[PDB]
């Protein structure tokens, strides 16, 4: 049992991280408001200093 | 077994000048 | 250009650029000799394969 | 004159398009395809070899397999109406015929289907470099299910089309080849296992990289199929990359070319290794270690470690793995560590 | 429209189909295949 | 005539039924280890 | 782009086809379940029966061991199977 | 250690070599534009 | 900017500078085969035929001179050790020599062709744009070749004008270059009957005669020039490159 | 001023910086020079370690005997198990070094920076209003490295288990891995190929499809990659023609023309794929094993009829047996 | 000296990697 | 003789130097190890 | 060796430091325009 | 002959390095006039 119990819940405790990481990073920038597309009429990177 | 790899390309590159350097801007019927 | 001795005695071979026969031409004797050496060297891949064994042939490293 | 008539029929822009090309590739393809599926449930593998390979018998889809001919069979391509068949279908399927007929009708196949990727490709008139792209495939089952087995013994030791089967061969090549110590098979990883990265860390950039062109979450539908600006920004993506991990592309032309070169050559240089192990050219032994080894016996090494792993596999699994040769390893012989 | 009923198509994707059925019928034939 | 949600899932609960016959044949069946 | 022939949700959808079908498909399921059943699928394809790999004794593998007689050299592997 | 005695030329060649071919085509290239 | 893997396309329509090329390449192939020569015949033991044979010293190109008949040394031995024999020139010193000389010829005249690449004879007389005639070009060569072919057969192998080839026994005990005679029959395609080896280079060489006539008189069908790009001297690389790898999976076979 | 503090956070966070440090990069960076330069020096100079538990010390370094393709820096020992063992838990950096030291330095020093790496790569997007999941792809190799370094270790019992890092010893790690778990057998590790071979076969159709639809902008005698300018306004190439090949090689439906749902099966496919095989090693970890087929197909009488299932079992025991010759004292391997 | 060797080869690629980041052709928008 | 028409100036941009430098490099701490054997 | 723990946590401490506040510095606000 | 070890390389590197040094400046200078 300790086998099958500790072997799902690897799996299950995982995917969840990498579900964390999903939502954790969409809702940070769903709010700043930009999780649908960088604004083409004002792209952020267009107007940074370039470091060559 | 390398030499497979020429004859495949330089056919390849024979048969197909006409577009060696892009597809023709412009197209329909595809 | 540049003609020169050795140059004209061969003008004539590097002469007849795009000249070439109508439309099928020999293409179907073509097609005859080709399907004919195909089946040769089947012939010969299946005779070393002894996939095909002739009389008096035999293909090991006996004979001289 | 009629050629035309019926190059007209085959360039049909039908369903599943056709072609002079499918005029091969199709009679083989399905033909292999089939063999395969039907030997995998079907035929056995008994005769042959010594074992269960088909459904019918018992094994599983993991376990099942249309397992080589005979090593007394030798490179013969075993025809249905050959010396060794002698026209019998049944026994053909005994002697491993099923085997050369799927690996050569496969083969017809493989030729088929690129000058497929080459007559749509003239066709509709786009650049060839998706059958140029094909070639490493080609090298990759031309070298290892058709040279190595010409180079040894028989047919017997080519792979054998199943999924164990396989895992077999894996193994056999650790064991005998020492095949993970090639510099060929090294390249051969680097490819494959980079050429995942590029088609990984690309789809990425792109989906996390995109305009806003629509206004709902699910930006699938944001793209045009139609023409214009690009979707995602190259510019944004560029300044991304280069700040953290000091290097970035910016020339998608360039970015999808690496991305064909990349995982087709790391398999061509994996082919070119097995044209090798054929000959038993193999990478087995690094000569400097041996000597060193042989006179002081407390140089260990991760490498030697592993060259005793290999004298391992070959000990227990030659036996039962090459039956033509009538091995018998009495338990004294078996080399074997301590207490297991 | 009037599509037709028997096209090239048809004649593949029945090469496929009619074997596999015969099959995954022979296969769970087997299931009870034993000793 | 038949809608497509009612050809799918037949279908579908379909191959869940040989596909299990399949699972079950794992153990009693011939590939069993008894 | 260019969409041609028979599509198939329609077909898929249609009450003809069900018709048509509702009789072949299982038809070949039973017609393949019986080359099993029948044991006729051995017999094609040189198969062994659960009870068909050593006779009592000979924990000897019947191994083809040459090509050219290699049929006869089966033939007589069976044979012995009494 | 036992070492092949050519191996120490046969990498550095294998280096250099091609390194220069690559080298002089790019230092040959710059100079197009009057550049070293 | 051309690509580095590109600069070699500077010769696709410059007859002169690709013959020039092509010159180059073979001059090469001959130094390094006399090259290898010499450094074998510095190299290898001639002392033990028995238990030193030369497959056993790593011998590489030695072996392909004695098959044709190559089989002494101006240093009085034998490869099948025989006592103070003679060769003629042709020794291994001899065919090394040769090949020395042939590669140098070869660079000089791979130079006057850099030089003097705008020659007549390479400009279509209709145009004044240069170029090739390939299909009679083909039939010229596949002229020669034959009619080589057929010399190498007829006078070489048969020894009628020249050595013979090696041929040994069953158990390579006795081998040595011999005369052989052709052997029409079907055993003459068993790839152990060196008479078979004989029969192909002659009938081969009449079917490499007949063929080129053919060509170099018979133009081709407008729609294969079409087809295959002829014209195009780069379809004629491709059909090489074909061969050439084909003969190559029969030679590492056989 | 305005208090240095407020300053340096704008600095850290520095939107225009040739490389991006953070406040993830705050930790990456010193973590991943560490271990970077205690594994370089280890590499090259750094005496045998004792990694099994008795007393027969490997050397991985080049000093002392290897080549890049043999050396390693080895796994700390056996006796250490799972305890942590630093510097300063030795009584002389001797000890440290025969003991394995170095091993554990460098790997709870790479996988902090390479986490933070993950964490790093999801900063900088927001800092350039991007969207985020880039760092979620990247989750799939971390989870690998994480398997192979840490939860196969914590599984087992001792980081002496547990890839060590060198070429020779990487092999190592598998060789032996497939005896003790017959990994081929298991699902996850097929998944984790399909992945890892899928991902290669689509890498190179997305590269081949592409190229093969560039629009032509460019002589005979020029690169085709000068035909595109970088940030150019519009495509580089026809999304439309290339469906229109790809399309007819299999069948129309049987492919993409979505640039957005063609390129997220893209990162979904290869990253899916390695998950599981994170979840393999991280699951054989803890003991589920791959699939095992030994001595079914048994026939009329009893006698086990072999498939290739057995022909695998049999080269994997004459792993399990010649593996760690000298480290077993009892009938079964249970660590 | 093959230690020697392994090292440099190696110290090479570090000093290419420090050149291809902070030496570059800077991608300038065009 | 006189100037030659098909003639172009040959080119490697620095991308590409690196490239090559990384290319070779590593094939070569690669095929070292098997070199000095 | 003792003083090599100390120095090391006091090192550790620093930039763990560093890091907790840097985020709790208004981490969110740093961005284009945080709608 | 018991020669010195390092001599086929201490000759190999005496004669390329400097000499591709000569090859890269004449060349590079070649093309300030678009030649090579
Ligand atoms: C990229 C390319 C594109 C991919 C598509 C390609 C599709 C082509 C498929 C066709 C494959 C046909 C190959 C069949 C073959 O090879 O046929 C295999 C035979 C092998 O002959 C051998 O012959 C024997 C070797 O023993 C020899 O040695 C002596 C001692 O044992 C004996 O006296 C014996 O008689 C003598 O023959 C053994 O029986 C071997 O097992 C084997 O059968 O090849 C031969 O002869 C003929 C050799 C032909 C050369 C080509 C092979 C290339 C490598
Ligand atoms: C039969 C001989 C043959 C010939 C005459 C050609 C000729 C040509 N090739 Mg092809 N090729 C061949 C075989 C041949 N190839 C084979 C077998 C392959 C598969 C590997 C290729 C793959 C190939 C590609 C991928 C390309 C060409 C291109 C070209 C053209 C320009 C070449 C160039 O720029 O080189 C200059 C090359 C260099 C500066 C680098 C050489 C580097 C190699 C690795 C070094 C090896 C060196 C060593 C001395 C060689 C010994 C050879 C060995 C066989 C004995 C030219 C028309 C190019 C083209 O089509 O341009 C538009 C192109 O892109 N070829
Ligand atoms: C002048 C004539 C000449 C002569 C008499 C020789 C003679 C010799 N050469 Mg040299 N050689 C020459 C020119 C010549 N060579 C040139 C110009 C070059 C290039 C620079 C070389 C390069 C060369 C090399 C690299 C080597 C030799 C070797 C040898 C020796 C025998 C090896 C052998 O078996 O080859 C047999 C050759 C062949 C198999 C050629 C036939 C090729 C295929 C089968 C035919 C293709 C035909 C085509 C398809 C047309 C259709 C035909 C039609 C009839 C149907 C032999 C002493 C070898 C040696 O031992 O070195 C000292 C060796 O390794 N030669
Ligand atoms: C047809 C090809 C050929 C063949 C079959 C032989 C065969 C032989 N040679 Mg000869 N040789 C050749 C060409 C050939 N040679 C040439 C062109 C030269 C001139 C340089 C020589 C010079 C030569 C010498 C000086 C000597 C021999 C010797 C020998 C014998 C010993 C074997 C050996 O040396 O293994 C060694 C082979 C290798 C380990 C080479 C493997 C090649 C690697 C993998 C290539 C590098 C990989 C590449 C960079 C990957 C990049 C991939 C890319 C896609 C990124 C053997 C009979 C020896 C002898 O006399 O025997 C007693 C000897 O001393 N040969
Ligand atoms: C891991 C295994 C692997 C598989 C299964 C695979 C499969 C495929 N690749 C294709 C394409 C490609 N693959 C490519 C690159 C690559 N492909 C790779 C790896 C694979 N590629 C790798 C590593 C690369 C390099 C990146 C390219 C560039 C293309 C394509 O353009 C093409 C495509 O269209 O993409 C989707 C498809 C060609 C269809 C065809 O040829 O029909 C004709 C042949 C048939 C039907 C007969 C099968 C022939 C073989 C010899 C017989 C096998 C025998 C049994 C049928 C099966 C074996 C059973 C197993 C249990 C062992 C096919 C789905
Ligand atoms: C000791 C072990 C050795 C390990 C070796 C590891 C090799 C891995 C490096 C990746 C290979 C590059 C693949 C993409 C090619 C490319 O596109 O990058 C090129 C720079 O290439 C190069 O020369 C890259 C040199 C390698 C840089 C190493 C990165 C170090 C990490 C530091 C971490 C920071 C915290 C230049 O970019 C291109 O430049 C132009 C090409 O004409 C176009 O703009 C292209 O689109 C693109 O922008
Ligand atoms: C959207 C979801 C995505 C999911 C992706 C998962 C992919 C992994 C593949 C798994 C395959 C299922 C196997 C179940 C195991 C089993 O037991 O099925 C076997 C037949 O299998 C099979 O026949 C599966 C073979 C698949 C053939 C491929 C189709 C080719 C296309 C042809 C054109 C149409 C037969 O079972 C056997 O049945 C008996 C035979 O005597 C015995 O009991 C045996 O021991 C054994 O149990
Ligand atoms: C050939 C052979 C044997 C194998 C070589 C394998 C090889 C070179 C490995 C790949 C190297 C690697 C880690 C790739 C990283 C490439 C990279 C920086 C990509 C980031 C990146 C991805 C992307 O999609 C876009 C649009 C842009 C602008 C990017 O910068
Ligand atoms: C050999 C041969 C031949 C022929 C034959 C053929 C052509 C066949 C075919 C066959 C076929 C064509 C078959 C098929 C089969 C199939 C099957 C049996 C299938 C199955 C399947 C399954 C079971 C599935 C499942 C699944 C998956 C995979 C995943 C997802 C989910 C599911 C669950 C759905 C001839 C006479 C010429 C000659 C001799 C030889
Ligand atoms: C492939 C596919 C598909 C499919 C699907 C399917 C096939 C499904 C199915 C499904 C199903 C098939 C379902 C079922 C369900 C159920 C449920 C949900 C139930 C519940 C129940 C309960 C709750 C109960 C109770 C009880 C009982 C019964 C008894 C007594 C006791 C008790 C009381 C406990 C689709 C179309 C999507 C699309 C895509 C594809
Ligand atoms: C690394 C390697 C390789 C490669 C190599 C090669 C490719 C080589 C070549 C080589 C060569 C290619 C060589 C050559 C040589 C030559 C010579 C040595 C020459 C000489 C000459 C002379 C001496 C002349 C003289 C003269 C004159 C000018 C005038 C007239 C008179 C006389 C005749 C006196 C291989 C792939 C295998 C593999 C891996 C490794
Ligand atoms: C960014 C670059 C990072 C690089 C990090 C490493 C920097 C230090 C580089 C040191 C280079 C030389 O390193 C030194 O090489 C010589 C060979 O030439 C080795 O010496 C080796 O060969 C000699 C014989 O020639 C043997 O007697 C000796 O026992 C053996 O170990 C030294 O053991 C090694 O320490
Ligand atoms: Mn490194 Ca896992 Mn085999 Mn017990 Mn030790
Ligand atoms: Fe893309």
């Amino acid at each position: 049992p300790r086998s099958w119990l500790a072997t799902s819940h690897f799996v299950l405790a995982f995917f969840f991280l990498v579900g964390h990481l999903w939502h954790a990073g969409r809702a940070r920038a769903a709010a700043a408001g930009f999780e649908k597309g960088i604004d083409r009429e004002s792209e952020p990177v267009l107007s940074m200093p370039s470091l060559d | 077994l390398l030499f497979f790899f020429g004859h495949i390309w330089h056919g390849a590159r024979t048969l197909f000048r006409d577009v060696f350097s892009g597809i023709d801007p412009e197209l329909s019927p595809e | 250009a540049r003609r020169t001795w050795l140059g004209d005695i061969l003008r004539p071979l590097n002469s007849e650029y795009g000249k070439v026969a109508p439309g099928w031409g020999t293409t179907p004797l073509m097609a005859v000799f080709m399907g004919l050496f195909l089946v040769f060297l089947l012939i010969i891949l299946e005779i070393y394969n002894s996939t095909l064994i002739l009389d008096g042939v035999n293909v090991s490293w006996k004979a001289l | 004159g009629w050629f035309d008539i019926l190059d007209d029929w085959l360039k049909r822009d039908r369903f599943v398009f056709v072609g002079w090309s499918g005029i091969l590739l199709f009679p083989c393809a399905y033909l292999a395809l089939g063999g395969w599926l039907t030997g995998t449930t079907f035929v056995t593998s008994w005769y042959t070899h010594g074992l269960a390979s088909s459904y019918l018998e018992g094994c599983n889809f993991l376990t099942v397999a249309v397992s080589t001919p005979a090593n007394s069979m030798g490179h013969s391509l075993l025809l249905l109406w050959g010396p060794e068949a002698q026209g019998d279908f049944t026994r053909w399927c005994q002697l491993g015929g099923l085997w050369t007929f799927i690996a050569l009708h496969g083969a017809f196949g493989l030729i088929g289907f690129m000058l497929r990727q080459f007559e749509i490709a003239r066709l509709v008139g786009v650049r060839p470099y998706n059958a140029i792209a094909f070639s490493a495939p080609i090298a990759v089952f031309v070298s290892v299910f058709l040279i190595y087995p010409l180079g040894q013994s028989s047919w017997f030791f080519a792979p054998s089309f199943g999924v164990a089967a396989i895992f077999r061969f894996l193994l056999f090549f650790q064991g005998f080849h020492n095949w993970t110590l090639n510099p060929f098979h090294m390249m051969g990883v680097a490819g494959v296992l980079g050429g995942a990265l590029l088609c990984a860390i690309h789809g990425a950039t792109v989906e996390n990289t995109l305009f806003q062109d629509g206004e709902g979450a699910s930006t699938f539908r944001a793209f045009n199929p139609t023409q214009a600006e690009e979707t995602y920004s190259m510019v944004t993506a560029n300044r991304f990359w280069s700040q953290i991990f000091g290097i970035a592309f910016s020339n998608k032309r360039w970015l999808h070319f690496f991305m064909l070169f990349v995982p087709v050559t790391g398999l061509w240089m994996s082919a070119i290794g097995v044209v090798g192990l054929a000959l038993n050219l193999r990478s087995y032994d690094f000569i400097s270690q041996e000597i060193r080894a042989a006179e002081d016996p407390e140089f260990e090494t991760f490498y030697t470690k592993n060259l005793l792993l290999n004298e391992g596999i070959r000990a227990w699994m030659a036996p039962q793995d090459q039956p033509h040769e009538n091995f018998v390893f009495p338990e004294e012989v078996l080399p074997r560590g301590n207490a297991l | 429209v009037s599509y037709p009923i028997f096209t090239v198509r048809w004649v593949a994707v029945h090469t496929l189909a009619v074997p596999t059925i015969f099959f995954l019928g022979a296969i769970a034939a087997m299931q009870f295949i034993q000793r | 005539r038949i809608p497509l949600w009612i050809v799918a899932t037949v279908a579908g609960m379909g191959v869940i039924v040989i596909v299990g016959l399949f699972f079950y044949g794992a153990y009693a069946g011939l590939g069993s280890s008894l | 782009g260019t969409t041609g022939e028979r599509p198939f949700s329609d077909i898929i959808t249609s009450v003809r086809y069900w018709v048509i079908h509702s009789i072949t498909i299982p038809a070949l399921f039973i017609a393949g379940w019986l080359f099993v059943s029948t044991g006729l699928a051995y017999d094609v394809f040189g198969t062994p029966r659960p009870d068909s790999y050593y006779a009592q004794e000979q924990r000897s593998i019947p191994l083809v061991t040459d090509r050219f007689e290699a049929k006869q050299q089966v033939e007589t592997f069976l044979e012995q199977l009494k | 250690m036992e070492v092949n005695q050519l191996g120490l030329i046969a990498t550095a060649l294998f280096v250099l070599v091609p390194s220069v071919f690559l080298i002089i085509l790019y230092v040959q290239t710059e100079s197009q534009q009057k550049s070293s | 900017g051309l690509p580095w893997y590109r600069v070699h396309t500077v010769l696709i329509n410059d007859p002169g500078r690709l013959i020039a090329a092509h010159l180059m390449h073979t001059a090469l192939v001959a130094g390094w085969a006399g090259s290898m020569a010499l450094y074998e015949l510095a190299t290898f033991d001639p002392s033990d035929p028995v238990l030193n044979p030369m497959w056993r010293q790593g011998m590489f190109v030695l072996p392909f001179m004695a098959r044709l008949g190559v089989t002494g040394s101006w240093s009085g031995w034998s490869i099948t050790g025989e006592t103070g024999i003679d060769p003629g020139f042709w020794s291994f010193e001899g065919v090394a020599l040769a090949h020395i000389v042939l590669s140098g010829l070869l660079f000089l005249a791979a130079c006057w062709h850099w030089v003097y690449w705008d020659l007549e004879l390479f400009r279509d007389p209709r145009t004044g744009e240069p170029a090739l005639d390939l299909p009679k070009m083909f039939g010229i060569h596949l002229f020669l070749a034959g009619l080589l072919c057929f010399g190498f057969g007829a006078f070489h192998l048969t020894g009628l004008f020249g050595p013979g080839m090696w041929v040994s026994d069953p158990y390579g005990l006795t081998g040595s270059v011999q005369p052989v005679a052709p052997e029409w029959g079907p055993d003459g395609f068993n790839p152990y009957n060196p008479g078979g080896v004989v029969a192909h280079h002659i009938a081969a060489g009449i079917v490499g005669i007949i063929a080129g006539l053919f060509h170099i008189l018979v133009r081709p069908p407008q729609r294969l020039y079409k087809a295959l790009r002829m014209g195009n001297i780069e379809t004629v690389l491709s059909s090489s490159i074909a061969a050439v790898f084909f003969a190559a999976f029969v030679v590492a076979g056989t | 001023s305005a208090n240095l503090w407020e300053r340096f956070c704008n600095w850290v966070t520095s939107t225009d910086n040739r490389l991006y440090v953070g406040w993830f990069g705050v930790i990456m960076i010193p973590t991943l020079l560490a271990a970077t330069i205690c594994f370089v020096i280890a590499f090259i100079a750094a005496p045998p370690v004792d990694i099994d538990g008795i007393r027969e010390p490997v050397s991985g370094s080049l000093l002392y005997g290897n080549n890049i393709i043999t050396g390693a820096v080895v796994p700390s020992s056996n006796a250490i198990g799972l305890h942590f063992y630093p510097i300063w838990e030795a009584a002389s950096l001797d000890e440290w070094l025969y003991n394995g030291g170095p091993y554990q330095l460098i790997i709870f020093h790479f996988l902090l920076g390479a986490s933070c790496y993950m964490g790093r790569q999801w900063e900088l997007s927001y800092r350039l209003g991007m969207r985020p999941w880039i760092c979620v792809a990247y989750s799939a190799p971390l989870a690998s490295a994480f398997a192979v370094f840490l939860i196969y270790p914590i599984g087992q019992g001792s980081f002496s288990d547990g890839m060590p890092l060198g070429i020779s010893g990487t092999f190592n790690f598998m060789i032996v891995f497939q005896a003790e778990h017959n990994i081929l057998m298991h699902p996850f590790h097929q998944l984790g190929v399909a992945g890892v071979f899928g991902g290669a076969l689509f890498c190179a159709m997305h590269g081949s499809l592409v190229t093969s639809s560039l629009i032509r902008e460019t002589t005979e005698t020029e690169s085709a990659n000068y035909g595109y300018k970088f940030g150019q306004e519009e495509e580089t190439y026809n999304i439309v023609a290339a469906h229109g090949y790809f399309g007819r090689l299999i069948f129309q439906y049987a492919s993409f023309n979505n640039s957005r749902s063609l390129h997220f099966f893209l990162a979904a496919w290869p990253v899916v794929g390695v998950w599981f095989t994170a979840l393999g090693i991280s699951t054989m970890a803890f003991n589920l094993n791959g699939f095992n087929f030994n001595h079914s197909v048994i026939d009329a009488k009893g006698n086990v009829i072999n498939t290739w299932a057995d022909i695998i079992n049999r080269a994997n025991l004459g792993m399990e047996v010649m593996h760690e010759r000298n480290a077993h004292n009892f009938p079964l391997d249970l660590a | 000296m093959e230690t020697i060797t392994y090292v440099f080869i190696f110290a090479c690629i570090i000093a290419l990697f420090f050149f291809a980041i902070f030496f570059r052709e800077p991608p300038r928008i065009t | 003789m006189e100037p030659n028409p098909n003639r172009q100036p040959v080119e490697l941009n620095r991308t590409s130097l690196y490239l090559g430098l990384l290319l070779i490099l590593v094939l070569a701490l690669l095929f070292s190890s098997y070199f000095f054997n | 060796m003792e003083t090599l723990k100390i120095t090391v946590y006091i090192v550790v401490t620093f930039f763990v430091l560093l890091f907790v506040f840097g985020f709790l510095s208004g981490d969110p606000a740093r961005n284009p325009k945080r709608k």
